[PDB]
């Protein structure tokens, strides 16, 4: 079963990167797609971006494409976060959740999208 | 861009009885595989939300027997056959079919 | 990445007449040739394991003894190679066989082998397609002195018959496919084994030890997964082979009975 932990929290002035990380365990990255969701608090928990099994690799939402990039370690099995340009509605709670890539037997396979295994929610807060 | 549409806002049910939680996309979510993707989420006060059924009605591991997902094409529904103390917080659908992956705006269910 | 994940169970049967191999590479038609090597004796008690992981360490090492008949009834895909040597660690060289499903690597080196070996399969999505890894076989290899790629000797009811012998430096294969009509899975009658491959190694094998294929799950990390295999041991001893008007080893006699 894939367990994710989760890096801490931090406040930023605005005008720098934000570092979250997401370590998985149980099943190791490169069998994972990986996607990062925000949840603003008094909203609707919404999508930033993620994996795709098939035709490319990584895409983005399209309020946040110019402003995130996520890299992907392989070695530390650790899926890193980070967006320039913070603003004060940014104050959020980031989730990074996780699926299989695939589903079924070598012979019998299918590609698969969800996300199921979400990791706890690390709190970036933009003020003073 | 798919707009997902969830109703009623907030159900208040009381305990053990059957909570209907609808569903709605406004564009068709069957996906090119074969397969449908949509999944149910459940989320508590203080705690990160966790799937309770993927691909319509499909249950995920260590999800009770109480939680059923019905429906298809553009209507979709999660019915609670027992709804207890538990069972509180906001309920969420979401599709994977097509980018971007979208999110319901969320159901509330409480007890009194 | 060492993880124990084979429990090992075995019973025993009878080898029958199996395990005849062709002593040399010289063709003999319609004659008796009495030849003295290290044969499988006939009706001699043969170990057949059954290993199961289901979704602690209970698979030993076995010994090599003088050489080692190995059978096995299951697919080309779970049964994928064998580990050869004294100590299976960084401190003495070893044989590694693997085979998948385009060729087979054979490869001596210092390899620091897992207690419980096997080569898993998983699927990569960068490549997006299933990849296979030998992490959990060894967790490194150095120093490495021999290497051999050539085309597979486990393709595809099935009853796939190997024969390992180490004489004086070289590791000798023999090899052969018999298709086993639904029944007993060490049958009756004779199929003689080809020489496949003579490997010009020089090491000491004094324990070995099977590969198994594993599949990761994506629905515990590995699926359950069997595999039975026969392993007989070779005795120095003298056999009369009867070579047919073709060149086929058809029959033997053990002079033991
Ligand atoms: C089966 O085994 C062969 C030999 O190990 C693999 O072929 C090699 O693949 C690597 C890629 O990591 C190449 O660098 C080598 O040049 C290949 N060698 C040969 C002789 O082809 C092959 O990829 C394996 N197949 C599977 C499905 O695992
Ligand atoms: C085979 O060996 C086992 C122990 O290794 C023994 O109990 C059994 O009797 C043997 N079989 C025969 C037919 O001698
Ligand atoms: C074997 O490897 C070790 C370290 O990798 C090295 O110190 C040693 O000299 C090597 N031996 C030979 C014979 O190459
Ligand atoms: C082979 O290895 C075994 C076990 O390590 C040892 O007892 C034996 O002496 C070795 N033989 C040779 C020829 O090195
Ligand atoms: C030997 O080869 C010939 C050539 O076709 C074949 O007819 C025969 O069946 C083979 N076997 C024996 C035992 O003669």
């Amino acid at each position: 079963e894939v367990q994710l932990v989760e890096s801490g929290a931090e406040v930023k002035k605005p005008g720098a990167s934000v570092k979250v990380s997401c370590k998985v365990s149980g099943y190791t990255l490169t069998e994972l797609s990986m996607h990062w969701v925000r949840q603003a608090p008094g909203k609707g928990l919404e999508w930033m971006g993620g994996f795709d099994p098939e035709d490319g690799e990584t895409m983005y939402a399209q309020k946040f494409q110019g402003r995130v990039t996520m890299t992907e370690d392989t070695s530390t099995d650790t899926a890193y976060m980070e967006l320039s340009s913070l603003r004060s509605e940014d104050t959020a709670v980031y989730y990074c959740a996780t699926s299989t890539a695939v589903a079924g037997t070598p012979d019998l396979f299918d590609y698969y999208y969800g996300m199921d295994v979400w990791g706890q929610g690390t709190t970036v807060t933009v003020s003073s | 861009e798919i707009v997902m549409t969830q109703s009623p806002l907030s159900s208040p049910v009381t305990l053990g009885q059957p909570a209907s939680i609808s569903c709605r996309s406004s564009q068709s979510l069957v996906h090119s595989d074969g397969n449908t993707y949509l999944s149910w989420l459940q989320q508590r006060p203080g705690q990160p939300p966790r799937l309770l059924i993927y691909k319509i009605s499909n249950r995920f591991s260590g999800v009770p027997d109480r939680f059923s997902g019905s429906g298809a094409g553009t209507d979709f529904t999660l019915k609670i056959s027992r709804v207890e103390a538990e069972d509180v917080g906001v309920y969420y659908c979401t599709q994977a079919t097509q980018f971007p992956y979208t999110f319901g705006q969320g159901t509330k269910v409480d007890i009194k | 990445q060492c993880v124990n994940l084979i429990t090992r169970t075995q019973s025993y049967t009878n080898s029958f007449t199996r395990g005849v191999y062709y002593p040399d590479k010289v063709f003999r038609s319609s004659v008796l040739h009495s030849t003295q090597d290290l044969f499988l004796p006939f009706f001699s008690n043969v170990t057949w394991f059954h290993a199961i992981h289901v979704s602690r360490f209970d698979n030993p090492v076995l010994p090599f003894n003088d050489g080692v008949y190995f059978a096995s009834t299951e697919k080309s895909n779970i049964i994928r190679g064998w580990i050869f040597g004294t100590t299976l660690d960084s401190k003495t060289q070893s044989l590694l066989i693997v085979n998948n499903a385009t060729n087979v690597v054979i490869k001596v080196c210092e390899f620091q082998f897992c207690n419980d070996p096997f080569l898993d399969v998983y699927y990569h999505k960068n490549n997006k397609s299933w990849m296979e890894s030998e992490f959990r076989v060894y967790s490194s290899a150095n120093n490495c002195t021999f290497e051999y790629v050539s085309q597979p000797f486990l393709m595809d009811k099935n009853l796939r018959e190997f024969v390992f012998k180490n004489i004086d430096g070289y590791f000798k294969i023999y090899s052969k496919h018999t298709p086993i009509n639904l029944g007993r899975d060490l049958p009756q009658g004779f199929s003689a084994l080809e020489p496949l491959v003579d490997l010009p190694i020089g090491i000491n094998i004094t324990r070995f030890q099977t590969l198994l294929a594993l599949h990761r799950s994506y629905l515990s990390g590995w699926t359950a997964g069997a595999a039975a295999y026969y392993v007989g041991y070779l005795q120095p001893r003298t056999f009369l082979l009867k070579y047919n008007e073709n060149g086929t080893i058809t029959d033997a006699v053990d002079c033991a009975l």
